[PDB]
């Protein structure tokens, strides 16, 4: 049985640096845990998948490699990102009272 | 869909059957039989003996060296020949 | 006038059949098969003209030596023709000399 | 007639390679053809410019028209913009005048007006590239 | 146990390998279970949308064989006499009924014969080419990488459901290394599908990768097309051609 | 990398987006419109615009300035020249460098060919390989190099390094062979026997001096010693050298490859050698 479409909206939780820091201790813990460096696969895939798991979103490939460092992964794990469609977005962008927008799609 | 399967090359030796009229004629001679054993080893099927002249072949050689191509030592003396000439 | 006074029938192509959908694969046969076979070896079509090109005069000759033999009487006296006619127009005609 | 033995040593000898070796360690640099390998580890730059399958510095001559004479850094990686910048410092000194250049930066290639071929392989080199 | 690949061939000392995520097609769910590591040079080189668009115009166009071909005035029928005398008619000059002017005439200048359109790239461009598709392919996040294509079953709903539920494309390209060791399952759920296509690993090709939105690699596959596409780096120029035996070409 | 980054942002890539790098297609000019039709850059009237010109080197009946010039013989006998690839020792010391060139094995046409320091046309009358005397201020390698032609300068700087040079003649057939070895044992044929230089070129092969692979070996040390006397450099005494049998090794005047006999046939499907046994054969192949 295939599983619902899931949705690609994603709002960065607010514990997101305290859950990383779980998540990096259980990984791999030394002070200025922001700069451990993701050079072995292991504990690279351990950490992206454990977080892909826990907040649903996960690093696409192109962004993989570029995620060298536990800051890397913060920053990509706080940017926010919306799916919402282009006719959701108009009309939700405060359409003013002489703008009507309608899709036949 | 499935793509069909990759082409290849028809492993193994090629014999066209000699009686076929349209088998070209280069593919019969004693050349092709050489190439094949040469590409497919003792699968070519091609008795190695066959690749040397025959007698009559290597007396067509032999005389044809010593016709063209003439020994070191007749060399030498045209030259020194030629040399006392020339002085 | 000579415009159509009813849309044609519609054109459905199907871009997902299976000659569009395998179109291209096997190019990189050699470089991908250990060039076992050369790209051009998939081109199916004239034998004169199986991995080759040229122009009109050098396609005529090339016909004419590889197939000249098995070709119609008629055929051939028409690429005869052609084969002519090709040679002095481009050994005796042009803007450039 | 026939007798087949096993001394294929002599064909393997004949058999030529397909891939370019890596060039053998020498104990001091340069060779005595010139020739230099890249220093270890990459010079720390804003750009790098990779060696050619012959492990030789991608800067070559070239001609259009028969007067237009013209050098290419063409195997560059990174930042074209500073490649470009260093080669203008570099040699405005020694042509008067910041010289002429195109920056492909789809091709990652540096083109300078006029020849500067060995000066700029000297440079690279020295730059550790 | 996580699925875990390192680049065999050399990586240059300046360049990182790109990463990916190793997947598989035996549940909708897994979509991690192993990281791969892609060589840059293959997976990270330069965009030169000019070279893709030159490979694919090659691919389309080298096998192209026209066969249009018109009858000139020397090949209609008739036209032998002609049609009347130069002078004292009052009508124009002309030498035959068949003369392009003439209704029913010979073709000036049409298409002749079966014309061939074939040429050929360096096959130094061409690999370049594929690599520049992998790598737009991983770039633009199309490029999935498996451990194999095995799948629970040979129904084409499951793999559509699949790909809808992973967000792949209205079309998937899937390669796998050998034709002859393709799974079944995939064979018999791709058989049956027009916009999933199942390829052996030696017809990549970079109209089919642009055609088709998603491709799909095995680990196999992905080692076998950077060995491939890498050996067209550092290797020689060719004293013959490479099906002849070579000293360390398989 | 920033195009990567782009290229994410970017629509997908697709055969709707493809467009050629600018400046690649030059637009086609056809002779319709104002600009391009009417006369269609043809002219007017005359042979130019009838497209009937006289042929190309015609003056108009004027006798042409290719033909009132008298023949000389500048290109008499082209085809029967022999030419010899030039090999500097710029280039030789270059591959040598690069490992392109193994110098503890002996070097021959064939692992010149074979590294790629050299592209012999034996079909344009190429004859082999001639050392030439650039770069042998800066050569320093020691090697045993078989060439068809030496230079005085080169072979001295050769022995001078302490290695061994010898000139050895092929014919056009042989030439080929040795170097593009593979297609000739894909060819099926046994190996040939090397044939004699010319009687013209005879001399230059029996001449010590240019170390000749007919030459006699007892005149080899004085020639030797007299370039190294005339260049001002101590003759090495190979002999003592540890690789002085590797030095020594000489292909057999009528020998091709090194280990390779005439007459020989190489089976490399399966790895073997077949030698023939007749001895008729072995007499022939053996002349
Ligand atoms: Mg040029
Ligand atoms: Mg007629
Ligand atoms: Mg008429
Ligand atoms: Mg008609
Ligand atoms: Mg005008
Ligand atoms: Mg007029
Ligand atoms: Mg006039
Ligand atoms: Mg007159």
């Amino acid at each position: 049985v295939c599983p619902p479409l899931r949705s690609r909206a994603y709002t960065p939780p607010e514990d997101l640096q305290s859950r990383l820091e779980s998540y990096v201790k259980e990984v791999f813990l030394p002070s200025n845990w922001q700069d451990i460096s993701l050079e072995d696969s292991r504990l690279k895939f351990n950490l992206l998948a454990h977080l892909a798991d826990d907040l649903g979103h996960v690093v696409p490939n192109s962004r993989l490699h570029q995620m060298c460092r536990v800051r890397d992964v913060l920053d990509f794990y706080n940017v926010p990102i919306q799916d919402r469609s282009k006719f959701d977005e108009l009309s939700a962008s405060n359409l003013p009272p002489n703008l009507k927008i309608t899709w036949s799609y | 869909y499935r793509a069909r399967p990759p082409p290849r090359r028809r492993p193994g030796p090629r014999w066209p059957d000699p009686e076929d009229l349209l088998t070209p004629r280069w593919q019969l001679g004693p050349r092709y039989a050489a190439k094949q054993f040469a590409r497919y080893g003792a699968a070519s099927g091609v008795v190695p003996g066959s690749l040397w002249p025959s007698p009559e072949q290597l007396r067509e050689l032999e005389a044809e060296e010593r016709e063209w191509y003439p020994s070191l030592a007749t060399m030498q003396e045209s030259l020194r020949v030629k040399q006392l000439a020339e002085e | 006038i000579g415009i159509r006074l009813t849309l044609p029938p519609p054109k459905v192509v199907d871009r997902w059949n299976e000659k569009r959908a395998m179109f291209g694969v096997y190019d990189n046969i050699g470089i991908l098969g250990n060039f076992e076979k050369h790209p051009k070896e998939l081109i199916r079509g004239p034998i004169w003209l199986r991995g080759w090109k040229g122009n009109e005069l050098q396609r005529c000759i090339r016909k004419r030596k590889m197939v000249g033999s098995r070709m119609f009487a008629d055929d051939l006296h028409n690429l005869n023709k052609r084969i002519r006619y090709l040679y002095k127009h481009f050994n005796r005609h042009g803007k450039f000399r | 007639f026939v007798e087949s033995v096993d001394e294929y040593q002599f064909v393997e000898r004949l058999l030529p390679a397909t891939r370019i070796p890596d060039p053998p360690k020498h104990e001091h640099y340069p060779t005595p053809s010139g020739w230099q390998p890249p220093r270890d580890p990459p010079p720390n730059l804003p750009y790098f410019v990779r060696r050619s399958r012959m492990h030789n510095i991608p800067v070559y001559k070239d001609i259009t028209h028969g007067n237009r004479q013209m050098t290419v850094i063409r195997k560059v990686e990174g930042d074209i913009w500073a490649l470009q910048k260093d080669v203008e410092d570099f040699l405005s000194p020694l042509l008067g005048k910041t010289p002429v250049t195109q920056v492909n930066e789809v091709t990652g290639t540096l083109r300078i007006k006029g020849y500067f071929d060995q000066e700029l392989k000297a440079w690279l080199l020295e730059k550790g590239f | 146990e996580p699925v875990l690949r390192k680049v065999e061939l050399p990586v240059p000392t300046h360049r990182r390998p790109v990463q990916a995520w190793v997947e598989s097609l035996r549940g909708f769910e897994q979509e991690r279970v192993g990281l791969a590591d892609l060589h840059p040079d293959v997976f990270a080189t330069a965009p030169r949308l000019d070279i893709l668009h030159q490979v694919a115009m090659w691919q389309k166009n080298f096998k192209r064989i026209s066969y249009a071909k018109t009858k000139t005035r020397a090949e209609v029928r008739g036209g032998g006499r002609k049609p009347w005398p130069q002078k004292g008619t009052g009508r124009a000059r002309h030498g035959s009924i068949r003369s392009p002017l003439w209704r029913g005439g010979g073709v000036a200048h049409g298409p002749r014969g079966p014309t061939s359109y074939y040429y050929m790239l360096p096959m130094k461009v061409r690999a370049l080419g594929l690599k520049v598709a992998l790598t737009v392919k991983l770039a633009q996040d199309d490029l999935h990488i498996m451990d194999s294509l095995e799948l629970p079953t040979g129904d084409p709903q499951y793999l559509t459901e699949l790909a809808h539920y992973r967000r792949w494309g209205d079309s998937v390209l899937l390669v796998d290394l050998t034709h002859e060791e393709m799974p079944q399952s995939i064979v018999e759920a791709t058989s049956r599908l027009k916009t999933f296509n199942l390829i052996p690993a030696v017809g990549l090709n970079v109209h089919s990768m642009l055609k088709h939105q998603t491709l799909v690699l095995t680990l196999p596959t992905v080692a076998f097309l950077e060995d491939k596409l890498l050996w067209q780096d550092s290797r020689y120029r060719p004293l013959y051609p490479f099906s002849l035996p070579y000293s360390d070409f398989p | 990398a920033r195009a990567l980054d782009l290229l994410r942002g970017l629509p997908r890539v697709s055969l709707a987006n493809l467009k050629p790098n600018p400046g690649s297609k030059k637009p086609e000019r056809r002779p319709r419109g104002r600009r391009r039709g009417r006369k269609c850059g043809r002219g007017h009237k005359g042979e130019r615009q009838r497209g009937t010109r006289p042929r190309l080197g015609f003056e108009g009946g004027q006798t042409p300035f290719y033909i009132r010039i008298p023949k000389y013989g500048f290109n008499e006998g082209h085809s029967f020249r022999r030419q010899y690839k030039p090999l500097s020792l710029n280039r030789l010391q270059y591959l040598i460098d690069l490992g392109r060139v193994d110098p503890s094995q002996p070097i021959d046409l064939t692992q010149l060919v074979n590294g790629r320091g050299v592209t012999i046309q034996p079909l344009k009358r190429d004859y082999g390989v001639q050392l030439v005397e650039e770069g042998a201020d800066t050569f320093t390698a020691k090697v045993n190099i078989e060439v068809q032609l030496a230079s005085e300068l080169a072979i001295a700087a050769i022995e001078k390094n302490g290695g061994v040079v010898t000139t050895a003649f092929y014919d056009p057939r042989s030439l080929d062979i040795v170097c593009k070895p593979v297609p000739f044992f894909l060819r099926g044929q046994p190996i040939p026997k090397r044939m004699l230089p010319p009687e013209e070129l005879v001399p230059y092969y029996t001449d010590a001096k240019n170390r000749g692979y007919l030459a006699d070996p007892a005149k080899f040390p004085e020639a030797r010693l007299e370039l190294a006397r005339k260049y001002g450099y101590i003759l090495p005494d190979i002999t003592k050298d540890e690789l002085f049998k590797m030095l020594c090794t000489r292909k057999d005047p009528r020998q091709i490859f090194f280990g390779l006999a005439p007459g020989w046939v190489v089976n490399m499907a399966d790895k073997k050698i077949l030698k023939p046994t007749d001895e008729n054969l072995l007499k022939y192949y053996t002349s």
